[PDB]
RNA sequence: CUUGAGUGCAGAAGAGGAAAGUGGAAUUCCAUGUGUAGCGGUGAAAUGCGCAGAGAUAUGGAGGAACACCAGUGGCGAAGGCGACUUUCUGGUCUGUAACUGACGCUGAUGUGCGAAAGCGUGGGGAUCAAACAGGAUUAGAUACCCUGGUAGUCCACGCCGUAAACGAUGAGUGCUAAGUGUUAGGGGGUUUCCCGCCCCUUAGUGCUGCAGCUAACGCAUUAAGCACUCCGCCUGGGGAGUA
């Protein structure tokens, strides 16, 4: 049933770097069925970082998400992304039932030294 | 580093009169005890330079007190120097 | 003469008999070298704030002992390391 | 006037903790620097026993 | 009034600025999950920061009245981070393009309505 | 003789030091589940990886490094420096009392130690980062800034090296000379039933503002760059030259 998994409660994994945005939709335990990225849909370079690219990637990810059926979903925020602040309204306007919003910023407890230069 | 009880017994048995707590003999004795303790620690822990600096300060204090004793009264210095077996 | 409060966590998977054997053996090996237990208490089932390795919970219990400076840690630092039935422990002072 | 903070009394260690499980700064709680040092020592010791979380949001 | 160098300074200043504003500005009770975009003059003495906030027209004002106080900390840390010689003065302004662009999408309805 | 110095007695705080053990986050990598055509990068690109299943997500594992919050114009140390927790060993400082020794003190050439980072030798380890090096980008040109990798090194043990804008650019010791206001560790008194509050007095640090005074000015000002005494180190125009 992997392809046509019928579940209305998963988790929404967005990822928005300062150059690109990757959006994927998984199950509650975290089983990916579909994803969308600015690089997949003709966005190159700067236009990938622009927020509306992230919003449209979220729309095209949600389309495939409810293709197999999905109603409620929780959003996880990874990294600093210029498209994340409107992403929640994008998914909720796409016909979703977003329940919990959680920002997961991986902050190292001084494990490895950051790159010196940019 | 010498436990308070050992300190008290050292000043008990190196005292000069029953009320005396600080005097060249008592101070030199307790300093020798502390010096031996820190020397044992440095024997076990070699690369401990701050403790060695403290030990050098203790050695200097003991040597200055010993010089003061030898200048002040020679006989008690002569009997003290062999009680602990130092200053060959 | 220093009091060494020590608490340790045993996994919930153990049987009751094995749990009691563990507790009595650990108190005995703690106090057998010269330490004398002043208070051995079984705090009991209490929810952890994190999964240790894969266990959700454990048994808190406290042993308070006074001895010299190397009667509490000496056997723990070996036996608790090899013994996988223990998963967490530490010893504090006064 | 508690004058001694013990890491097994989790009520006081939850009264002075954040919703993230982080230690609240002295300005927020308004305690003293000495008791602040005792509190962070106790909180770290409790965290070592899985008695308090490292990062909690759920 | 713009050079590639100003663009690189803007990008690398945006990356650090977003980090500091959301990971080090504790004291202002009104912290907000913000997005940002920064532009500068050719001489790097003036820099404009454009950002978005979530809330009402009293929460954006509270957050602004908090950013106004925090500007000192931001400038200090930013100078402590980047190699740039002269700290540009910083003023924070809403990215009106967000609402204007949204209004820009609005008349799309009118074109589709009359042709249907 | 007790005032300086020191030992006591009762207390206090501390990332002071050395050794062993323990823990969480994060990191890279490996394995597994889902899953398809992209990932990361920049100003834009490009180099590179990706159909052999990448990136993303979830779980498990391996190893190394450093300890997010606390965190402070805070603390400790002679300096360099020292922040996860526990234990062991150990140095220094401060407060109050002060019966105890009774000037036992200060400075300190030669001497002997410690001494950031880099670097050298023998080994071990190596996750991130990254001189050199390879490629791409940029440029009139770019050997550089930017990107993709990456060796020595960064880490550990024992030695060597002994230098820094090693800085308070202010040597150490002592005494005197207006104030105001924070802050760390104590002590005492008063008020309040009670200090958990507050106020007053005080010792030792650590800040800011300011008299007299000093300075060429900037500025310093009880943490003096003021008023004095003791001892040590050093200077006598710039370049040549830290050269022969």
């Amino acid at each position: 049933r992997r392809v046509k998994k019928n579940i209305e409660n998963g988790v929404a994994h967005i990822r928005s770097t300062f150059n690109n945005t990757i959006v994927t939709i998984t199950d509650e335990f975290g089983n990916a069925l579909s994803w969308s990225s600015a690089g997949a849909l003709g966005f190159k370079g700067s236009k990938k970082s622009t927020p509306f690219a992230a919003q449209m990637a979220s729309e095209t990810a949600s389309k495939s998400a409810m293709e197999h059926g999905l109603k409620t979903v929780e959003v996880t925020v990874k990294g600093p992304g210029p498209g994340r602040e409107s992403a929640i309204r994008a998914l909720q306007s796409a016909g979703l039932e977003v329940t919990a919003i959680r920002d997961v910023t991986p902050v190292p407890h001084n494990g490895c030294r950051p790159p010196k230069r940019r | 580093a010498i436990s308070q009880e050992r300190k008290n017994e050292i000043i008990k048995e190196y005292r000069v009169h029953e009320t005396d707590t600080g005097s060249p003999e008592v101070q030199i004795a307790v300093l020798t005890a502390e010096i031996n303790a820190v020397n044992e620690h440095l024997r076990t822990h070699k690369k401990d330079h701050h403790s060695r600096r403290g030990l050098l300060k203790m050695v200097g204090r003991r040597r200055h007190l010993l010089n003061y004793l030898r200048s002040k009264d020679i006989q008690r210095y002569r009997e003290l120097i062999k009680s602990l077996g130092i200053r060959r | 003469m220093r009091t060494y409060e020590v608490m340790y966590i045993v996994r919930p998977n153990i049987e009751e008999d094995a749990k009691k054997a563990l507790v009595e053996r650990f108190n005995g090996i703690l106090a057998t070298e010269g330490a004398e237990v002043l208070e051995a208490k079984d705090w009991g089932k209490r929810r952890l704030a994190y999964e240790i390795n894969d266990f959700k919970d454990g048994f808190y219990n406290i042993v308070r002992v006074k001895s010299d400076n190397n009667k509490a840690t000496d056997e723990f630092q070996r036996l608790a390391k090899i013994s996988d039935d223990i998963i967490r422990y530490m010893v504090i002072r006064e | 006037g508690i004058t001694h903070i013990d890491y097994k009394d989790t009520e006081l260690l939850k009264r002075f903790i954040s919703e993230r499980g982080k230690i609240l700064p002295r300005r927020v709680t308004g305690t003293s620097a000495k008791y602040q040092r005792m509190l962070t020592t106790a909180i770290k010791r409790s965290r070592h026993m899985a008695l308090l979380p490292y990062v909690k949001e759920e | 009034m713009s050079s590639m160098r100003a663009e690189r300074v803007g990008e690398q200043m945006k990356k650090e600025l977003m980090d500091i504003i959301n990971n080090k500005v504790k004291d202002p009770r009104v912290g907000f999950i913000t997005i940002t975009d920064v532009v500068l003059t050719n001489d790097l003495s003036q820099a404009k920061v454009f950002l978005t906030v979530l809330g009402n027209d009293k929460e954006v004002e509270n957050t602004f009245k908090a950013l106004d106080k925090a500007k000192g900390f931001i400038k200090s840390e930013l100078g402590s981070r980047m190699r740039l010689r002269i700290m540009p003065e910083l003023m924070y302004e809403y990215d009106q393009s967000i609402e204007y662009g949204n209004k820009i999408e609005r008349m799309i309805q009118d074109l589709h309505k009359q042709d249907r």
